[PDB]
């Protein structure tokens, strides 16, 4: 039950009235999965191997 | 094996942070999953 | 005569087994990546 869904990123920003520019300063970095590698890896397993 | 010394420097305390990870690592890494700039020095300059 | 037939024989049924060696050395290779992985993982979890 202690296990749950992914859970989402929760950011604060404020709209800046007087500052025209606000691009370069909220930068935020984030890791998506990478579907082909994790295919290549889940079929190339140490005991598949092994078994062959 | 491969990893042997690096391992054996991790927990003798010698190399405490920077240097260990610096051994380690072509890839790319960052401290954390989300890593957020409230605000950058240098990416201000866009 | 008959006992160097003999040995003939046994050396060529030696022979096939000694070749049948290599793959079980091979198998050697696999284990020893193996254990090459989890020390990757046990680095970087000390790290962590």
């Amino acid at each position: 039950t202690h296990l749950l869904p992914l859970q989402p990123i929760e950011i604060d920003y404020t709209v800046r009235v007087d500052k025209a520019s606000t691009y370069g300063e909220l930068v935020l970095d984030i890791e998506v999965p990478d579907v082909n590698a994790l295919k290549f890896n889940n079929t190339q397993r140490e005991s598949q191997i092994g078994a062959a | 094996l491969k990893y042997t010394k690096l391992i054996a420097a991790a927990e003798d305390g010698s190399r405490s942070t920077k240097d260990m990870i610096d051994a380690v690592f072509h890839l790319r890494y960052q401290p954390d999953g989300v890593v957020v700039h409230r605000d950058d020095p240098a990416l201000v300059g866009k | 005569f008959l006992t160097n037939e003999l040995i003939r024989l046994q050396m060529e049924k030696l022979d096939a087994k000694l070749n049948h060696l290599k793959k079980l050395e091979k198998f050697m290779e696999l284990e020893r990546k193996t254990l090459e992985r989890q020390q990757e993982n046990l680095l970087i979890q000390r790290l962590n």
